[PDB]
């Protein structure tokens, strides 16, 4: 019973102002008939997470004695 | 084999069918245009896919139109 | 719709110059014809041809 | 000589001689104030 | 001062670079005798090198640790002289190109053969319009809130997709 | 039925116990819960700054967290009494 | 009469700020309405004139006025009045900024869009009327007396450039090096 409806979500986003024309309309229903939207947002987070990795261990090294092996950093 | 389709744009000014180098197509008579001619695509097996045809449409857009197809002897253009 | 000379913009989508301008020249009063109307253009295509056949229902005419 | 005169109006011409008066421009600029990181001079 | 950087006129590396490509061009000279074309050459060298380290001096730069001239573009204006001017100074050089260009290709427009006027140069119209973009903010702001700047979105071809 | 036209969206977007309410009261509440916020992030950033009273995260409290939570409350609680005000209640 | 008398009796748009919106269809509502920029063009004149009598009524010595609030800080310029007195009376502070951020938001809470032409109120139209004036005068001072507010709008509006360019370029405007 509690909890959101993801549709009833996306459809009730439009902007009044009219600049995002019909707003979210229909979005519900391209992403769950389509594997290949959701293989592209999946893998676009995923590149943005791994790359987010590779500043982050470098910068602040997590493990015990890193950043004296200067071949493996 | 290669599909080739004939819309209702064809004005019939018969280039295409000159221009196949494999005889594919051919005039057939027709009551929708000027030249009450449109071509046809009665052979596609030899259509070896060299697009010839498109070259030659004075259309636009085209009035024939070769869409990729599963390949035989034929249509690879073997010799051997 | 147009008669000879009458400047249209084309409707149609898949056309090289949809929005674009230009000058009828010949319609054909037979309706048998599919694409009776046809429209002369001074810029060409990709393929360097200058005219087209179209329907009636796809040219605008301008002012 | 009119058809001389198109031929000076014809693009690659027209391109050259403009080029040589605008190199030429800079050149000349940089033989007198010489060595303008910034405005400061 | 910013960044930690020092001005120019007191940095200790920057005066050491001046001693160094002195030095550099007097051991060079001293191959050749007084008079001649190359210890002319060599001696008008060093003048134009050693005046190079004076305008920097007092120019107002900044140095660092490198002895080498920094530029500020944060939008100080007090290292106006660095960007913002020379920036204002090639925006009215560029906008007035791009405005002439532009209003030669609208006036041959209106012609049997506009594409003859492309490869061969109406010079005497061109001449005539090079000169007319000295006042091109005004020219491109008359036509903005007039109509004749940007056209409809009826009048661009599209592809089929929108 | 969630999508609409117009100025302002229809009661039903603010949930089953929302549009029934007025808006005199969402106001009124919204008013309320950004007091509440403000009053505990300034009771905490004292505690942060009293001595004895910030060792070994000894400051954090559990009611002034419920208040900073409180705030995106306040924000929607706003927004909820002018919906509601639209559409005449 | 006309609000016009000093630019000729013709409106006074060069640089044609307002009919931008409606020259090209190229941004689609991202300049403001005529509804918009007539309330902003009230609202930016009524608080010039209450900034400028505010720094002219605690100016002291000089031309100036020097009357101050008891209980209230001593502060002599202006550019720092407000943070001296943010820290000193936080409850006097926060119930005025309070006052303000309701009657500012309920301005355009009742209305319609603002930035695109939707209102249904006339602009400037705050319900403060109480005085019960324009409901015992008749429709020539009602309509005067905007144009009076309008004006005067605009001269503080001026008046509140000045005193920021005086302290921003010291040499900006010099009917004050000497007035003081
Ligand atoms: C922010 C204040 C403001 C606003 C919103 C307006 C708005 C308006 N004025 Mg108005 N006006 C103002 C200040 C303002 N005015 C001042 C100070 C004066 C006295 C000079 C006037 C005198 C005046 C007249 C005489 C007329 C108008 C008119 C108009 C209307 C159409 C013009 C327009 O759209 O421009 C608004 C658009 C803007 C973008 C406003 C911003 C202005 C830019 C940013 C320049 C500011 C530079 C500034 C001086 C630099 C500061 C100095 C220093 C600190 C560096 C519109 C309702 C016309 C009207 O009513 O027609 C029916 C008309 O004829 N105004
Ligand atoms: C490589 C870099 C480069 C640079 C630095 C330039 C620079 C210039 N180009 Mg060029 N150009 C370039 C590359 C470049 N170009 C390329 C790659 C192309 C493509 C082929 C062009 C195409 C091109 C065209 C078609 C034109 C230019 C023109 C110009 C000039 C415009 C500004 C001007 O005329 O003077 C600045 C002039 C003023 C500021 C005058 C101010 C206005 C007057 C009325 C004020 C009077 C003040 C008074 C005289 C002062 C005296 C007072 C006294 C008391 C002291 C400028 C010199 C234009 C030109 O040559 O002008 C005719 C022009 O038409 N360019
Ligand atoms: C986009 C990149 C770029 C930029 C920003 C610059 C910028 C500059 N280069 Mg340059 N340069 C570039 C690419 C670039 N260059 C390339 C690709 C090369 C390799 C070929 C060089 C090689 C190079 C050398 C070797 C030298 C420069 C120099 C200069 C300075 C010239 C100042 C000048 O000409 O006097 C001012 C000239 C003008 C203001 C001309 C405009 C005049 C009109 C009349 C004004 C009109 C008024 C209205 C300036 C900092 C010189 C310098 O002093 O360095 C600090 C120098 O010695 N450049
Ligand atoms: C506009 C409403 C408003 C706001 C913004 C504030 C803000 C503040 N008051 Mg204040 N106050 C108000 C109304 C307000 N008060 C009223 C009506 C009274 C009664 C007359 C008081 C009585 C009062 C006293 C007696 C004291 C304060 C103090 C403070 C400060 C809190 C301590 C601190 O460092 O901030 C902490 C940081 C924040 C508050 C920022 C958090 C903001 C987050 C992002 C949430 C946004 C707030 C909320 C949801 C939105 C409000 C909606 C509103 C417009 C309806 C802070 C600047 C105290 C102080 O230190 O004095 C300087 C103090 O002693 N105030
Ligand atoms: C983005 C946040 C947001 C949104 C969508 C709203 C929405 C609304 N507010 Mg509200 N408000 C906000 C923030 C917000 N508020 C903040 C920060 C404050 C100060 C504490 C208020 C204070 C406030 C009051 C006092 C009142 C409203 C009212 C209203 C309602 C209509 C009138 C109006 O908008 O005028 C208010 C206009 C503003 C507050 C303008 C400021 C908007 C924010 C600060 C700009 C930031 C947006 C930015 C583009 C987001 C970028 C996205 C991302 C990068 C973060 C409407 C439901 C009124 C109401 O209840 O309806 C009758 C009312 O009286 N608001
Ligand atoms: C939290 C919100 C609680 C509100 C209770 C329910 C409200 C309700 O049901 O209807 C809401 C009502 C208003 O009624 C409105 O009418 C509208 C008409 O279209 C709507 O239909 C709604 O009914 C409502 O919005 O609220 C009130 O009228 C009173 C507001 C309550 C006051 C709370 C602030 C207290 C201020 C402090 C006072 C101190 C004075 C003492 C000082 C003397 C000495 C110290
Ligand atoms: C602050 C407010 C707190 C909410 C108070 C509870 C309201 C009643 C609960 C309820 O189910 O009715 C209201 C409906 C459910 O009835 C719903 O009712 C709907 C219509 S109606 O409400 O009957 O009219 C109906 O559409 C739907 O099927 C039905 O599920 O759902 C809600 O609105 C409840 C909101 C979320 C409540 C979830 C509680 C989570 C527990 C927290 C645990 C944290 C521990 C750490
Ligand atoms: C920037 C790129 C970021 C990545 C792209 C991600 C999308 C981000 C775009 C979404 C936001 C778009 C906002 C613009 C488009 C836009 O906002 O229009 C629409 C927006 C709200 O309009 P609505 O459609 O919600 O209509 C509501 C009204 O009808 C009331 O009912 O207008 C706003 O006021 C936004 C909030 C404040 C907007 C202005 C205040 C912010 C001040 C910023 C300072 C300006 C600089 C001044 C320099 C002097
Ligand atoms: C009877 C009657 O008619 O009443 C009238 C009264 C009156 C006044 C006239 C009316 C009105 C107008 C009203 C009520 C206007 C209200 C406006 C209001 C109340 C606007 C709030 C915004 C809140 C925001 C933006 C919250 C942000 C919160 C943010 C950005 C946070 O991230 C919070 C948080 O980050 C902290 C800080 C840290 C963490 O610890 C917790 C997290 C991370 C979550 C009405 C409507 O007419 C009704
Ligand atoms: C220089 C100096 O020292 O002076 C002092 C004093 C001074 C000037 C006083 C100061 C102040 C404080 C100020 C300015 C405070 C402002 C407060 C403000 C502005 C408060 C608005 C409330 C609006 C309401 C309640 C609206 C209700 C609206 C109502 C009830 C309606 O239904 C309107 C209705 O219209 C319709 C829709 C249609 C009509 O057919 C019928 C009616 C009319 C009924 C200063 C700043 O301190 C300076
Ligand atoms: C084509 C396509 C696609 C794809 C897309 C993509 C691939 C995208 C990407 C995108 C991206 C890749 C994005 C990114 C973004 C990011 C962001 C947006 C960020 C954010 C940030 C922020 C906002 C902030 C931050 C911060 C904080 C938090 C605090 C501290 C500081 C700072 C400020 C920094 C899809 C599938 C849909 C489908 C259809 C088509
Ligand atoms: S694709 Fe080539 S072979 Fe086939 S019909 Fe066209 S021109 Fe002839
Ligand atoms: S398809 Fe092209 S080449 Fe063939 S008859 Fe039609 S117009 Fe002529």
């Amino acid at each position: 019973g509690i909890g959101h409806n993801m549709k009833e979500i996306l459809d009730a986003h439009r902007p009044p102002g009219g600049r995002l024309g019909a707003g979210h309309v229909g979005l519900f229903e391209t992403i769950t008939n389509s594997l290949h939207m959701q293989l592209g947002l999946a893998l676009a987070a995923l590149g943005v997470a791994t790359s987010l990795t590779a500043q982050h261990m470098y910068a602040l090294t997590p493990y015990a004695y890193l950043s004296k092996d200067f071949t493996t950093e | 084999s290669h599909s080739v389709k004939i819309y209702d744009t064809c004005i019939g000014c018969t280039q295409c069918v000159r221009a196949c180098p494999t005889d594919v197509l051919e005039m057939i008579p027709w009551g929708g245009c000027k030249a009450k001619q449109i071509a046809s695509a009665p052979r596609t097996e030899d259509c070896v896919g060299c697009k010839r045809c498109e070259s030659a449409c004075p259309t636009d857009f085209l009035s024939v139109r070769v869409y990729l197809w599963h390949e035989t002897t034929r249509s690879m253009g073997l010799a051997y | 719709g147009p008669k000879r000379g009458a400047k249209v913009k084309i409707l149609r989508k898949e056309s090289y110059w949809y929005k674009g301008t230009g000058s009828v020249v010949a319609v054909d009063q037979d309706p048998n014809t599919r694409y009776p109307v046809v429209v002369r253009f001074n810029k060409v295509n990709y393929a360097n041809v200058s005219t087209n056949n179209y329907a009636l229902d796809e040219i605008q005419e301008v002012e | 000589m009119r058809d001389l005169k198109t031929y000076l109006s014809v693009a690659p011409v027209a391109s050259t001689l403009w080029f040589a008066a605008l190199a030429g421009l800079l050149i000349e600029i940089n033989r007198l104030f010489p060595d303008a990181l910034t405005f400061p001079f | 001062d910013i960044s930690g950087l020092t001005p120019c006129k007191e940095s200790k590396q920057f005066a050491k670079r001046e001693k160094q490509a002195l030095k550099k061009l007097q051991a060079s000279l001293k191959l050749y005798a007084d008079d001649s074309a190359p210890a002319l050459a060599i001696k008008a060298t060093m003048e134009k090198t050693k005046k190079r380290f004076d305008n920097y001096g007092k120019y107002g730069l900044l140095c660092g640790s490198d002895g080498l001239p920094h530029l500020i573009v944060s939008g100080d204006q007090r290292h106006w002289g660095e960007f913002i001017t020379p920036g204002i100074l090639f925006l009215y050089i560029a906008g007035w190109i791009g405005w002439v260009g532009r209003s030669y290709l609208i006036a041959i427009r209106d012609e049997k053969k506009p594409t003859q006027k492309e490869i061969i140069i109406d010079v005497p119209l061109a001449s005539r319009l090079l000169f007319r973009g000295f006042s091109w903010p005004v020219a491109a702001y008359r036509e903005l809130l007039n109509g004749e700047l940007v056209d409809a979105a009826a009048a661009a071809a599209a592809a089929a997709a929108a | 039925d969630m999508t609409w036209e117009g100025e302002y969206p229809p009661s039903k977007v603010l949930g089953p116990i929302m549009s029934k309410m007025p808006s005199g009261l969402l106001g009124l509440i919204s008013i309320a819960c950004a007091a509440v916020c403000v009053y505990s992030i300034a009771q905490s950033g004292v505690l942060q700054q009293q001595p004895g009273a910030y060792e070994n995260g000894s400051w954090v409290k559990w009611y002034y967290v419920l208040g900073s939570f409180g705030g995106p409350l306040a924000w929607g609680t706003h927004v909820a009494s002018w919906i509601q005000r639209k559409n005449g209640m | 009469a006309t609000g016009f008398e000093e630019v000729g009796g013709k409106p006074w748009d060069p640089l044609s700020l307002g009919k931008l919106e409606d020259a090209n269809d190229t941004f689609p509502n991202m300049f403001p309405k005529s509804q918009y920029l007539q309330e902003s063009e009230i609202k930016h004149g009524r608080m010039s004139m209450l900034a400028w009598t505010g720094v002219w009524a605690t100016h002291v010595g000089g031309m100036g006025l020097g009357m101050h609030i008891p209980g209230m800080p001593v502060e002599s310029d202006w550019t720092k009045a407000l943070g001296v007195f943010a820290a000193e009376q936080p409850a006097l502070f926060g119930a005025i900024l309070l006052f303000i951020s309701i009657a500012e938001g309920e301005s355009v809470g009742h209305s319609g869009d603002n930035w695109r032409n939707m209102s249904t109120k006339e602009p400037g139209n705050l319900g403060f009327d109480w005085m019960g004036l324009t409901r015992k005068l008749s429709e020539e001072q009602v309509a005067r007396y905007k144009i009076v507010e309008l004006k005067n709008g605009r001269a503080a509006m001026i008046a509140m450039a000045s005193l920021f360019a005086m302290e921003a370029i010291p040499g900006s405007v010099p009917i004050m090096n000497v007035f003081n």
